[PDB]
């Protein structure tokens, strides 16, 4: 639940979310599920020709297996706190 | 006749395993647990698909996870 | 002592928001769907009412559409949904074709890539290259 | 108003529609369509009256994890309201 | 008019079918006929003169993997 | 447990793949993942080629794995 | 094995992907499931070679092969 819980201190913000298409995605992170599965809000994709619709979209929810990268600003979080919470994780 | 049972009869008896994919392996059922994953003796490892590819003649012993095994077949 | 949670961070918490409003699922065979939703589950188990199929064409500014119905979707097929809007979905949407050209077209089209891809792969891993590519997800 | 009118779910939908007809897509792309004679909470289902697309049939047991999506009547969502 | 619930399924039909052929698909893209013989709760079954239609090769007694079942019809 | 008796052989780890990594079995687990020591990997066998080398410890992950195979 | 990737955290490590990637950067996390992040990382897209690099990347699990040191 460390992945989980790490998002959540991510909602709020921008970033981009490379599917395993290829097909980026950057967009407001406006929630994640134990799931990782993530909902997001500004939509702006990189390849607007396959995906026409993107334009007339409020909101976009994906689902976790699809996702290959999601990526951030290094100012978003604690290299340190990661590094922490993962040792004490139990796996 | 129960199929659990009959891989408990299998055992130390030959036996194909053929899995999703085209891949075939053969060699002795050394046994299998409750996720049927299978250890096998000896065994042959096949590619299929006509024309046959053998890939190894693995000696010693196999764990063979059962996620893909679909059919098994003795002998 | 006990760490407050600012949203509803739940698969239901997310799909519910878009109930009884009309949007958009991308499967992963890659079939373009649009509908209002009715009901639907944790896990991602939807109903639409009022489906519809939409192949686009962006390469010749073209689209069909296809009356599909009352569909429900097994979750683990979609790659992803959306709430659309009403408001800024009728300028971007160019010449309709007829829809059964389009899955003709989308078939070859579609079709002519799995042999591809799956013929310059195949040639990937016998070099150290890992490109899984399947009949089933091409979204 | 099927949601918070009835707090509906997805399977109790294909679970009143027994002996209604349904196209069902299979990640094969296979199509079957049939008379559904029976479902189960995983989804499983058997069909009757079962033509099987990509051999007509006269039952059929189906996987629910192993289903697309399932189109249905039209009035369904009708059946259920009252 | 009565509200239903979710639904053995089959499972008492797996009794029905028995002893005689039946035509199973599974994961990976392949089917395979022949007489059933035995059945379990978890759908594992027993095939005799199982035929593997792959994309036909001849295979004795067999067990099926209930696991990876996807579609079970006579033949 | 063949992996009790396993740990600290040579064995084969074959991934779905294909690509088959051969090295000294370090440490596995109940997901079946698979720790490694100087691994090597081919596509489907060692004969066919070698198309890298790991001076270090590898990882492979449960999920890909269709088996562990101990060399001899 | 879990754990030989607690030895390595926090230094370079070396990912081989599902889909003709791999992937170069620092460790800052990992999960059961194998989902990492990687803070300073390099990956390695074939088709022959191309490179992108982002100062911080969280990779899906579900894409993940292998896992070494460069
Ligand atoms: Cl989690
Ligand atoms: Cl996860």
């Amino acid at each position: 639940m460390l992945f989980f819980s790490f998002f959540k201190t991510l909602v709020d913000q921008e970033v981009v979310v490379e599917l395993k298409n290829d097909i980026e995605i950057k967009g407001t992170l406006q929630s994640v599920d134990q799931f990782l599965n993530l909902k997001l809000d500004n939509i702006s994709s990189t390849d607007e020709k396959k995906y026409p619709h993107l334009g007339s979209v409020r909101n976009i929810f994906i689902r976790g297996s699809t996702v290959r990268y999601v990526y951030l600003n290094k100012n978003m979080v604690d290299t340190n706190l990661l590094q922490d919470a993962t040792r004490r994780e139990v796996m | 006749i129960l199929p659990l049972e009959v891989i408990d009869k299998t055992i130390n008896q030959k036996v194909l395993i053929v899995l999703q994919s085209n891949r075939e392996f053969e060699g002795t059922l050394v046994g299998f647990d409750d996720f049927v994953n299978v250890i096998l003796e000896d065994a042959v490892e096949w590619l299929i698909d006509s024309r046959n590819e053998k890939v190894m003649q693995h000696h010693g012993r196999m764990l063979l996870s059962g996620n893909n095994i679909a059919i098994l077949v003795p002998g | 002592d006990l760490y407050l949670d600012q949203y509803n961070f739940t698969t239901t918490a997310a799909i519910v928001s878009s109930v009884d409003r009309k949007i958009f699922v991308l499967l992963r065979d890659g079939r373009m769907l649009f509908g209002v939703l009715r009901t639907f589950d944790q896990y991602a188990n939807l109903i639409l009412q009022d489906c519809v199929e939409r192949i686009y064409f962006s390469e010749e500014n073209k689209y069909a559409e296809e009356d599909r119905g009352i569909f429900m979707i097994r979750g683990e097929n979609v790659v992803m949904l959306g709430e659309v809007d009403i408001d800024k979905e009728d300028q971007p949407l160019m010449e309709r074709i007829p829809f059964k050209e389009a899955w003709l077209t989308k078939q070859k089209n579609d079709e002519k890539r799995f042999k591809e891809e799956t013929h310059k792969g195949k040639k990937m891993a016998r070099h150290g290259i890992v490109y899984d590519f399947h009949k089933s997800d091409m979204y | 108003n099927l949601y918070f009118q009835g707090s509906m779910l997805p399977l109790y939908l294909l679970t009143n529609a027994k002996g209604q007809q349904m196209q069902i897509e299979l990640k094969n792309g296979e199509i079957i369509q049939g008379i559904l004679t029976n479902v189960d909470n995983w989804m499983n289902l058997t069909l009757s009256n079962v033509t099987e697309y990509s051999v007509k049939l006269n039952e059929i047991y189906i996987r629910g994890t192993f289903i697309k999506f399932i189109k249905l009547q039209d009035n369904i969502i009708d059946k259920v309201k009252q | 008019r009565k509200k239903f619930e979710g639904p053995r399924e089959a499972i008492l039909d797996l009794a029905k079918y028995k002893d005689s052929k039946i035509r199973v698909k599974l994961m990976g893209g392949k089917l395979v006929i022949g007489v059933l013989k035995g059945y379990d709760q978890l759908m594992n079954l027993v095939l005799d003169d199982t035929v593997e239609y792959m994309s036909a090769r001849k295979l004795g007694l067999t067990v099926i993997r209930g696991t990876i079942l996807v579609s079970l019809s006579s033949a | 447990e063949f992996l009790s008796d396993i740990i600290g052989k040579t064995v084969n780890v074959k991934l779905a793949s294909g690509l088959l990594y051969s090295g000294r079995l370090e440490s596995i687990d109940g997901f079946m993942n698979v720790a490694l020591s100087s691994a090597t990997e081919h596509y489907e066998s060692n004969n066919n080629k070698l198309l890298n080398k790991f001076n270090s410890d590898v990882f492979l992950r449960g999920t890909q794995v269709m088996y562990i195979s101990e060399q001899k | 094995p879990l754990d030989l990737l607690k030895l390595n955290l926090d230094e370079r490590v070396y990912i081989k992907l599902r889909g003709a990637r791999t992937l170069v950067g620092t460790l800052q996390a990992f999960d059961s499931h194998s989902n990492i992040v990687l803070s300073d990382a390099v990956e390695t897209i074939y088709q022959s070679e191309s490179e992108r690099r982002s100062e911080m990347v969280f990779i899906r699990g579900d894409t993940v092969t292998l896992i070494s040191t460069p």
